[PDB]
């Protein structure tokens, strides 16, 4: 039922790993399950930090975890890497950076805002052409 | 060189102490999938007298 | 199948585990909480060597053990010694309080134990600023329940009524299994000599 | 396997609460598992909807 | 068709931007109506 009917959370109850699927194959008098697990191999180490102040505001990650490779910072998910950058839909916001211990200094990129100031330089060059008549 | 019978206290596996810190993290860069064997009985021979 | 080991610096985020590790300044290497338990079932023997230059005079008037091994029953040691179990038992928390769960799903990866801590209140449905907006009463309070824990074992025997009526049933067992050759089974006498 | 090598969601499992993580010790022919739960304490009401 | 339903405002965080970027606009307009 819980290893070839379904997936399993429950820590090595289908075999070594985190379980993926599982396939039964019939033996005399029992039975034989395969089990498929995803293993992870090979390993890097990071320096690590359990939130971001940027506006005196504190900044955790939505899902995931953020990491260093010593000289930027970056969000990634907690079992593989793949890092990106720490943007305000990567993570969310609660109080100020007086309350969290081991916090660390990194800005927190806003994609609202080249999509505005593109917009401001649009509306600007428009405003200085229209001095022309 | 011989053959003989030794005896030995058991060792329990190696000692592999691990860089813990309060500020690093490890993290797998790539990835096995795995496949293992697990067997079990399910039913013995009917028998009767 | 790795023995993994707590560092030199006993530090995670607040959380005092020196009362659950080991102590490498002990002969026996358990942990304060384990040497509790140890006191808390007593034994019917480990089989450890009851040599008859121990017990061939004035002992066996009064030891039960000695009086079973004469009639052949006997108790044979366990495989693994109670610091080898305690090795084992130090590798599962060295590995959980320095590397998560990962240690079961593979190699062990590090992670500071607040983030640890983190991973967990998700797994909860707690977000994890609540951890770090409260991480000093967090860890106090955890300190404090193993605090409970320790004085709640140093109070009382009754808790470990488990693992000792194992060993008292095993005792009864037995000490019935002598007592039965008291028995006549409608034979003119019970000591076989007499016969 | 499910309370210390990892964190369960099944309830009552691991203790009275939510599951966080549990710390075996062992025992004379026996194992003691010390269990950490999170465990709701001071509610209010509210309305909803 | 939700039982129980109630109204409320729902907050948006665009909108203090593009109300932002409004009174940005119209003050460039008074600016330009100003020589
Ligand atoms: C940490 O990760 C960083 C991201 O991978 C990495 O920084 C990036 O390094 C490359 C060059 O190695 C830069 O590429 C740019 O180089 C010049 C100067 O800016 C430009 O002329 C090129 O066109 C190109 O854009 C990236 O810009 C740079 N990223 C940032 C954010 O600056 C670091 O090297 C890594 N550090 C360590 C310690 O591994
Ligand atoms: C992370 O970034 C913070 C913002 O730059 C920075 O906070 C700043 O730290 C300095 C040094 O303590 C403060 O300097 C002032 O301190 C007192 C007033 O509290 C004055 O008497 C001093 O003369 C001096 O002007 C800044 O006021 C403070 N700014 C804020 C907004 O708190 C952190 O120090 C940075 N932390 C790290 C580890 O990088
Ligand atoms: C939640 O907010 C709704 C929007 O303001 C509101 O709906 C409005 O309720 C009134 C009263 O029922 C309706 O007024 C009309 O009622 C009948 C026709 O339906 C006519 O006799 C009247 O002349 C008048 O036209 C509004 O039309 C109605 N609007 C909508 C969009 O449904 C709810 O009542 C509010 N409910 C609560 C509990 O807060
Ligand atoms: C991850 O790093 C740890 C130690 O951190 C680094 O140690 C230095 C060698 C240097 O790289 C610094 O920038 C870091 O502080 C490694 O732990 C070492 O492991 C070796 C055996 O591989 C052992 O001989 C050392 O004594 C260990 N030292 C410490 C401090 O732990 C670890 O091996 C690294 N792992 C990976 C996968 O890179
Ligand atoms: C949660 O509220 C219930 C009942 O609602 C309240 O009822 C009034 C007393 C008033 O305060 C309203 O605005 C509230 O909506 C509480 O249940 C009552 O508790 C009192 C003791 O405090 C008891 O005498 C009543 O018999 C209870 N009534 C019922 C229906 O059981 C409940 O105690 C509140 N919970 C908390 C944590 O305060
Ligand atoms: C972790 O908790 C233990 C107690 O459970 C602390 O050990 C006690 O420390 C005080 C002050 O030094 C002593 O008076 C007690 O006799 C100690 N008890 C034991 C069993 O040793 C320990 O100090 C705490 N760790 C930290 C870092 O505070
Ligand atoms: C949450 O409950 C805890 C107690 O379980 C409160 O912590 C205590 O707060 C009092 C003052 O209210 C202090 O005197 C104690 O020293 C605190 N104990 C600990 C272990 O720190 C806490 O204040 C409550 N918080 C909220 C937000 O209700
Ligand atoms: C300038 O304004 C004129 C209309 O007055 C338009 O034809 C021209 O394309 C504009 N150029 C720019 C760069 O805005
Ligand atoms: C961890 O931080 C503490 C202070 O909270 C400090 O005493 C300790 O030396 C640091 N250790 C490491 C390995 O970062
Ligand atoms: C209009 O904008 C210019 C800059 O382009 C500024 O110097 C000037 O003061 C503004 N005029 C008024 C009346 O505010």
């Amino acid at each position: 039922s819980e290893c070839v009917l379904g997936q399993s959370k429950r820590v090595d109850f289908c075999g070594k790993g985190y379980h993926l699927m599982s396939f039964p194959q019939s033996a005399p008098h029992g039975v034989v399950f395969l089990h498929v697990t995803y293993v992870p191999a090979q390993e890097k180490n990071f320096t690590t930090a359990p939130a971001i102040c940027h506006d005196g505001k504190a900044h955790f990650p939505r899902e995931g975890v953020f990491v260093s490779n010593g000289t930027h910072w970056f969000v990634t998910q907690r079992n593989f890497y793949e890092p990106q950058i720490i943007t305000t839909d990567n993570t969310f916001v609660s109080g100020n950076c007086d309350v969290v211990i081991g916090i660390v200094n990194n800005t927190v990129y806003d994609p609202l805002q080249p999509e505005l100031d593109s917009f401001k330089e649009e509306l600007d060059k428009y405003f200085k052409n229209h001095t022309s008549p | 060189a011989s053959q003989s019978i030794i005896a030995y206290t058991m060792s329990l596996g190696a000692e592999n102490s691990v860089a813990y810190s309060n500020n690093s993290i490890a993290i797998p860069t790539n990835f096995t999938i795995s496949v293992t064997t697990e067997i079990l009985p399910v039913s013995m021979t009917k028998t009767s007298v | 199948k790795q023995i993994y080991k707590t560092p030199p610096i006993k530090y995670f985020g607040g959380f005092n585990f020196s009362q659950i590790l080991p102590d490498p300044s002990k002969p026996s290497k358990r942990s304060f909480i384990e040497d509790l338990l140890f006191n808390k079932v007593t034994l019917a023997d480990a089989g450890f060597i009851k040599q008859y230059g121990d017990c061939l005079g004035d002992i066996a008037a009064r030891d039960l053990i000695c009086a079973q091994k004469f009639k052949g029953l006997t108790v044979l040691p366990p495989l693994l010694t109670d610091e080898m179990i305690a090795q084992y038992t130090s590798a599962l928390l060295a590995g959980t309080i320095t590397s998560g769960w990962t240690f079961g799903a593979g190699a062990a990866l590090q992670i500071p134990f607040a983030m640890q801590m983190a991973y967990r209140f998700n797994g909860i449905g707690v977000t994890q600023n609540v951890l770090y907006e409260n991480q000093k009463l967090i860890a106090n309070q955890f300190n404090s329940a193993i605090g409970k824990i320790q004085d709640s074992l140093s109070s009382t025997a009754s808790a470990l009524g488990k693992l000792q009526d194992v060993v008292n049933h095993n005792a009864q067992a037995l000490n019935t299994l002598v007592k039965q050759l008291s028995s006549k089974f409608g034979a003119i006498s019970s000591v076989l000599n007499d016969i």
